[PDB]
């Protein structure tokens, strides 16, 4: 009852009439790579990184933002979809500089560990790599806006959780930024926990900046005991 | 000389092959400078990923 049989991978199972193609394959036991989207936030497609050949179709479609139809196929390893998930990945990874001995987020970053399954193997660019500037918000947000793929991640959350209305998109095409327009310094409750949203290493902590590097740590599970809630 | 032959009727007769390499027409220095080739489909536009 209330179900509708897709055979993903050519393998039956029973989601609601109206989910996604991504909580259908994430379901199964799968990973299609994550961009654009989270759990916890809205969504929007502009990364384009979620790739999949549906049969019996010649295009191919994005699985982050359109319902699910009568029982499809929905081929996940083609000879088609490997040329999409390099094809996207190839633009994204050229117009962005050589860190990585510095970038604090190097032991997790997703531009790493997508890289060495998904996409290509050597370059074709060959010289370009625009750089623009940074700058400072508060004394607690390490402010690289080199990097900054531009996943509109960040940006949503001040519609999102976080209600203060402060961030935008400022520009065009290939020069847009993220940062506030003014001078205007951006804290609140929950103003140092972006640093964890932002998918790569464009931003992190300030205090905690030139440390270790996140392989060398022992992680211990624990509680807080600084407010009520736990 | 008197003391090469009395080598020359011991085991043989050998004279140039020396257990010295020490002495001339071993191989000194070698001048130019290396570039290596990069063959192995390194190339572009048909080389490819899916197909590797
Ligand atoms: S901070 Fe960088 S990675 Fe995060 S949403 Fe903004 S542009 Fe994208
Ligand atoms: S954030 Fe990603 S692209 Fe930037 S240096 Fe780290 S691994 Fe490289
Ligand atoms: S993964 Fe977000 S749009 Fe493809």
């Amino acid at each position: 009852s209330n179900l509708i049989e897709v055979f993903v991978d050519g393998q039956s199972v029973m989601v609601e009439p109206g989910t996604t193609v991504l909580q259908a394959c994430e379901k199964v036991g799968m990973q299609i790579p994550r961009f654009c989207y989270h759990e916890r936030l809205s969504v929007a497609g502009n990364c384009r990184m979620c790739l999949v050949e549906i049969e019996k179709a010649p295009k191919v479609v994005a699985a982050c933002a359109m319902p699910v139809m009568k029982g499809w196929n929905i081929l996940t390893n083609s000879e088609k979809t490997k040329k999409a998930r390099e094809g996207v990945m190839e633009f994204l990874l050229a117009n962005h500089p050589l860190d990585c001995p510095i970038c604090d987020q190097g032991g997790e970053c997703d531009l790493q560990d997508q890289s060495m399954m998904f996409g290509s193997d050597r370059s074709r660019f060959l010289e370009g790599k625009r750089a623009v500037e940074d700058k400072n918000i508060g004394p607690l947000v390490k402010t690289i806006m080199t990097r900054c793929i531009q996943c509109t991640r960040c940006i949503r959350f001040a519609s999102e959780i976080a209600g203060v209305d402060d961030l935008g998109t400022t520009g065009r095409g290939n020069d847009m930024q993220v940062g506030t327009y003014i001078e205007k310094m951006f804290m609140s409750e929950l103003s140092g926990n972006i640093i964890d949203i932002c998918p790569v290493g464009a931003l992190t902590s300030k205090p905690y900046a030139f440390t270790a590097r996140p392989w060398e740590t022992r992680k211990t599970e624990s509680i807080d005991v600084m407010d009520a809630v736990g | 000389r008197f003391i090469q032959w009395l080598r020359n009727w011991a085991s043989g007769r050998d004279l140039q092959a020396k257990l010295q390499l020490r002495y001339q027409e071993i191989s000194k220095r070698t001048q130019p400078p290396p570039k290596l080739p990069v063959g192995p489909s390194h190339k572009l536009s048909n080389n490819y990923y899916c197909t590797r």
